[PDB]
């Protein structure tokens, strides 16, 4: 298996700031992770796909980079509506798995 | 006979005996165990870890009916991948592969494959090889190779070998990005270096990976009935894989070349650069020695009594020309 | 016709060690065009993908916590995904999610999937 | 090369599965244009069944799917009309060069669109794919921004003779059409050259070396999609298939002549690239010339002078410093003579 | 409706009836009088210099049946030439450039003419053209073109301007021979630029001619609907010469690039041709100082003495120790 | 003077046999006529022997290999038919590859090339295909062929060789030399990426000789590769009565390779025409890096030396008199320089 | 200079530097009969077109328009041909008439101690059964084929004039051949000086040799064109059994325009060499230039310490002192020229 260490896990900032959430995959895996959010009791909604590419219909302020087998998602400014939780998921075998999770929570 | 290869350190020997009523498995270092296989009806999967013991592979050739000429192939490491078609048996040339990420080498170890009539022989050079998860599906009876012949169990290992491919592929993909990433912003001599290293492993990569497709396609294509029908469309898939990793290379190649050219670009400027550091310091202190020198003979008739207090003055003037040249200098974009 | 949508039924409360199916019916789409994923996510804990099967040739992947009890299938007749829970532990309380995938490319020799749309998700407890 | 056309299996996919192999994924809409002498209908939708019973058509239609990101609505298609798996690969691969194929009932020709950005200088590549069968014309693209609007204003308009033809016309327009859309970007790659150009020589720095560079791959990548391009060309009309009528053949003809042109001036750009590239190496060179011209001026003059003053700088306790007018002074001449003639040699070379 | 070019100095109408018998000239101001009207019996040759006064040119369009599309595409100066075919009259497009010794950029204007039934109505730009030495030969009665019809006139007015190309490019071939001689001998930081722009006027060249030789190839060979079959070989000539002439160009095209690389070959060399100077004076100097250095110290115990005539003994050490280095130097061909 | 002179045959009348090449040393005669069920190798010396074979209803093979000897030339060519012209051209080594469809027969000329890893030389030798009839004609001047595969698979029936006519036996000839420029294509990638290695890594004037040599010689074979496009096309798209329309796909095939070898040969092309200017790049950068050694040290000792030469002059007036431990704060300042200095180098990483 | 000015196109000037000598050769030849003279009267060769045997008349030196003039007009050949053949500027190529057919074409010649090529205007006017061969000046190439036609060689005695225009064509095609030699043994020369040993003077020798090809090519391209209008569209005037035989010319040129562009391209590559060699020479400048100073600048400095005016020197004798510093610089010398031949400088 492949496991995705995230972090950090406890995120908390205030809304305008700007937010950076890592997570390392075990083994390589080539630029086949997806970022995903999810709010409390709802079903996740897909994020980040390949690692940099941007899912239709989501805000332009979120980015995901990628250097080697760390993987940054990044949301440039928050909004009232951007305090959830957020998945790594790599796909490169067909085991895949999730992250364990990190909150962004209002300061 | 003489071993080309470097690696001598270990031998051993092999042998995987299974059938549909059951298998056994034992790894002996004797030569005789492993001689009356080749009469056995159910498929036979010998493995020769050392092939530098030249008298072991030499006994099993003439044992095994081959002719002398394969067997200065298998120990003929410096060898390209290929695919030789006989009447009683066919034989394959194959070459691994190693990375690790700390010294960026790509070490290969090359693998001899000889199908006989109802066993499957091995030669390679180390020990440690990709074909581990043959040997579980053999053992654990997981696939239906146990329920195949011995160009299924060729077939089997064709494909981990493949698959062993593709996770080099991975690593070198991490490589590529990280490198890419650190030449495109913040360059140095490390980066050049490593470059260079990059491109020389995928040159590598491509050519042996080339004929590993050659080897595939001429094996599914139109082959002697060595190996049945059954197991002719999974050759085919194999060849398919291994197109991803031919086309992948190449793609690779390109980008690596594209990194270089960039670095070849600016290396005139750095020229510039480095003379206009050599011009302005340069400049700067010859005639200032060149006047230091000026007062500093031993003529008697020197006028060094007071004027002014003597030595001051001149510093003054050094600087009025230092400023000048400066000046000289804080224009044409040189400061 | 109509937008995409996943439909997650079948969740009750088991006993531990019983079975029971849960049905993912999906709207909007031909099941047979894409991936379905089924992904557990315990109470107060994170993500857990659980199950995978691709209708066009019926592939099925499975999570090595649920590898041999867990059996995931699909009918395009009904346009149905199904996953039988049998032999299931007091672990395996959770919420429930179907979601659709669609592969990527990436490289040559490299692909991957993302989940597109997820249901609304079924809670299955197992106690007493 | 020649073998049974088949799926191609690919590792880590299952083995039925057809992949989108490109970028685009904002979104997906299907336009149909059914025209005839009399009267036209064209409609823009996103159901797919919609426009199913279109295949038996006796009037010619355009069916114009846009996304094919949705492998769905493709493969219905391809499943449909009766297109064979492996094209339907084609369709949805997008790393492959231009290329036609003829097959009983339709003939698939793969090509590149072009746009052209001269802010962040880019050259990016949309294909497009054709598919012709017997009443109707198949083409899927990959996002909202076609060149094909000349093509859709003659039916509209009832311009050219187009209303009047079948189908085969109709893809002879748009393989025209696109050819002028070549025609253009070469246009712009001109504006683009002589920009770069006028530049290169006054300011001789690393971007513009880095934007020289692009520039040539750019090119590099364009012959390599324009030479295809004039074998599919080639191959479309001096290999008709019994598709296409007898009449027509002219006008591929055509376009085989306007492509031929298009290869040429790519031919030109591929050397004119190059005359640009040394040009940059010359400035550079000149002003190394001229910083290190100064350096060798300051050395010439300074280091013999250096040499003297060390040498009447150098204590024996016997050593003429005594001499006509006390000696000194004349050093200090000697030195002004050893410096005013390597000044005057100067001159002949023509340094500062 | 309007146009794009630049002057607007001077205008006139020039009109030149001739026949076997007599000829005949109005040269006014205005409109006035406009006496063929399609007269059908005299060929006329009606030059109209100026495009500010567009209304001459809606009037003449107006009178003579010319299509308004045609009239649009007659007031712009950045076309290419062209030519367009009608039942009644034939439209034509060409353009004139000029050269001077002075700052080496071409002066382009597009003229414009239009063959009815002995009818040739033209429009100009700018006065003294080339077409000074055709009214020669109307005013002086020399040649054939006092004969019949007036398509002749077209192709005699056709000739003229690739003869003022013919001798535009023998002054770009002499300024590239001039180009030619500066970079092989005298090298220049301006002499680069020059080049650049001597290319740049060449590709203009380029891209103006090649639509001249289609104008022309379509001309001929094409059964023109209104064209006496006696004088189609006469076009073929100026066709001819329109081919010689874009040979010529493409010709200098690479010439010119020889030079942009030949330049660059010299100056590679010169930094080279410096080098020996700086690495041969620091070679002589730099030891020799240091030496001085070493009998320049304040040591109080050396061999220091009058070791007979030491300090000769220095200079003459310092001498051979030079003639060594510049013997060296001599062996080695730097100096 | 070099055995490549084009003059040659200068004072000569049109129709004249002579031979232009430089092989004169072998010489034979291989017939290999193969029917739907024997076959019959006829590897012979005289030309009398093997003339009845063009009366025969099953395909035939006559392959003269060397054809320094005029007279046999002459001898096939008039039993044959074949005009003179055909035959100087067959006799002239130097002649562009091309194809020509005569009434009775269609003639062929095409190049196949031998190269050695050892030593980089590219050898041409010319084949002149003659397809008349139901026999195929083959000349070419040396022992040592590509046409190999074809002979086994006359001789074992391993294809469908045996059971089509001659056009097909034609087929299988330039299918074989398309594979033939396949591989020494490849042969030829090889030597790219060597010499692209060399240039990157090692600089020198035996590397510049040696990327001048393999330009020569990939100029010329793409000068050989562009007349077989021409060549293939002609021998599909404008269908002879002797080539039966059944075997036209497999001449599209073989013309698709020829496109498929065009592109590799302007690929090769470009990445040699690349190869000069990153070898002089290479070289800039190892003389800059000569460059910033001679610039490190000057900036390390140009000021050192300065100051260290401002204290020293004949001015009794200086504070020299033991200002404040004079000597070794002077030495102090040196140091502190000299390490500020190469913080600096540091800073903009030369050191 | 191709400037005809304002001259009406019925002028036939004569454009060219070659008035010294002036003669007109007649071979006049049947299957079985043979006659030839050399001639400086125009009518004693003129009454020739009305004849059932084929005739070449080789008008030499065409600077006395008057000859030229009335051939012309006797032949019916149209004073636009007239002016043509008389400007020896013109690119070669061919007119068909309805009654007879008009090519121009070049002969070169090389001068291989200075390096320089002379372009001569040869025209052939081919009408019925006779061909009317104009040239500028004494010697041509064409002297195969008046052997050929001299000692019954070949097929071209008992033929018509379409096979003697063919063999006048294939001789300048040879000519051809022989100038393409020559340039390449001056290619191979040039390559060998660049290559092996480079100077100053060679860039401008191998500048003079690309323009030679360049203007080769001005002139091979035309030609290639010119033998095309004679074999894809062929007149009567041509016979039909000849018409394979200028195919066979065809092919030589098209061969020709081949070896000219590989020649370009080789020459392409020369001057970049030369690039190669001047830049690794400087670098080899470059590493003594560092050398010499790196040994001698830094020992200097030493000195320049010890050298000082200042009092307070431990300088009287620590431990023999002068001598001591000396052998420290001369071991310093040691490490730094050691460094340089770890590192392959020398
Ligand atoms: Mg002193």
């Amino acid at each position: 298996d492949i496991q995705m260490t995230q972090s950090p896990s406890s995120l908390s900032a205030s809304v305008g700031d700007r937010v950076t959430i890592t997570c390392r995959a075990s083994q390589s895996v080539s630029s086949a992770v997806a970022w995903y959010q999810q709010k409390p009791g709802k079903a996740p909604k897909l994020l980040i796909y390949s690692a940099s590419s941007l899912y239709s219909g989501v805000p332009s302020r979120f980015s995901g980079s990628r250097s080697g087998t760390d993987f940054t998602l990044t949301i440039s400014s928050l909004q009232p509506e951007d305090f959830a939780t957020y998945y790594c998921q790599q796909s490169s075998s067909s085991l895949i798995t999730f992250g364990q999770g990190t909150k962004v929570e209002i300061k | 006979l003489v071993y080309t290869g470097k690696y001598r350190e270990d031998f051993e020997i092999e042998v995987m005996n299974y059938s549909i009523e059951e298998f056994r498995e034992f790894k002996t270092t004797d030569v005789e165990s492993v001689l009356p296989f080749r009469d056995s009806s159910t498929p036979t999967w010998i493995n020769i870890t050392g092939i530098h013991r030249t008298d072991v592979v030499q006994r099993v050739g003439e044992f095994f009916g081959i002719h002398p000429l394969v067997l200065e192939d298998i120990l003929n490491v410096h060898q390209r991948p290929k695919v030789e078609f006989f009447e009683n048996y066919v034989f394959i040339v194959l070459k691994m592969f190693t990375y690790d990420k700390n010294l960026h080498e790509l070490e290969s170890e090359q693998v001899s494959l000889i199908l006989t009539k109802n066993c499957v022989l091995m030669f390679q050079e180390k020990i440690g090889d990709v074909f581990d998860p043959v040997r579980e599906r053999i053992r654990y009876n997981r696939g239906i190779i146990r329920k195949k012949r011995a160009d299924y169990l060729l077939y089997s290992l064709i494909d981990a070998l493949v698959d062993d491919y593709f996770v080099l592929l991975e690593k070198i993909d991490d490589e590529i990005d990280v490198l890419e990433e650190e030449v495109l912003e913040r360059p140095e001599k490390e980066t050049v270096q490593r470059t260079h290293q990059l491109k020389r492993n995928l040159v590598e990569l491509r050519k042996t990976i080339w004929p590993l497709r050659e080897v595939l396609s001429s094996l599914y294509r139109d082959v002697p009935p060595l190996i049945e029908k059954e197991t002719v469309p999974y050759f085919r898939d194999v060849y398919d894989h291994t197109i991803q990793i031919a086309d992948t290379v190449e793609t690779f190649r390109d980008i690596v070349s594209g990194l270089l050219d960039v670095y070849l670009s600016s290396v005139s400027n750095k020229t510039n650069e480095v003379m206009k550091v050599l011009t302005i310091i340069a400049t700067i202190f010859m005639p200032l020695t060149f006047i230091a020198g000026i007062y500093g003979m031993n003529f008697e008739y020197m006028p060094e009594l007071r004027w002014k207090w003597g030595y001051p003055v001149v510093l003054a003037v050094m600087g009025v020309i230092a400023v000048i040249m400066v000046v000289y200098f804080k224009k044409k974009k040189w400061l | 016709i109509s937008e995409v949508q996943l439909v997650e039924s079948g969740g009750g409360l088991v006993q531990p060690g019983g079975s029971l199916r849960l049905s993912c019916a999906a709207s909007g789409f031909n099941v047979s065009y894409y991936s379905i994923h089924w992904v557990r996510q315990a109470p107060g804990k994170g993500l857990e993908w659980v199950a995978s099967i691709s209708s066009s040739s019926g592939s099925t992947s499975y999570a090595d916590s649920v590898k041999g009890r867990f059996t995931i299938s699909a009918d395009t007749s009904k346009n149905t995904a199904y996953l039988q829970m049998n032999s299931l532990r007091a672990e395996d309380t959770a919420v429930y999610y179907c979601a659709r995938s669609y592969w990527y490319y990436i490289w040559s020799y490299s692909y991957g999937n993302a989940m597109d749309y997820w249901g609304q998700g079924t809670l299955v407890t197992v106690s007493s």
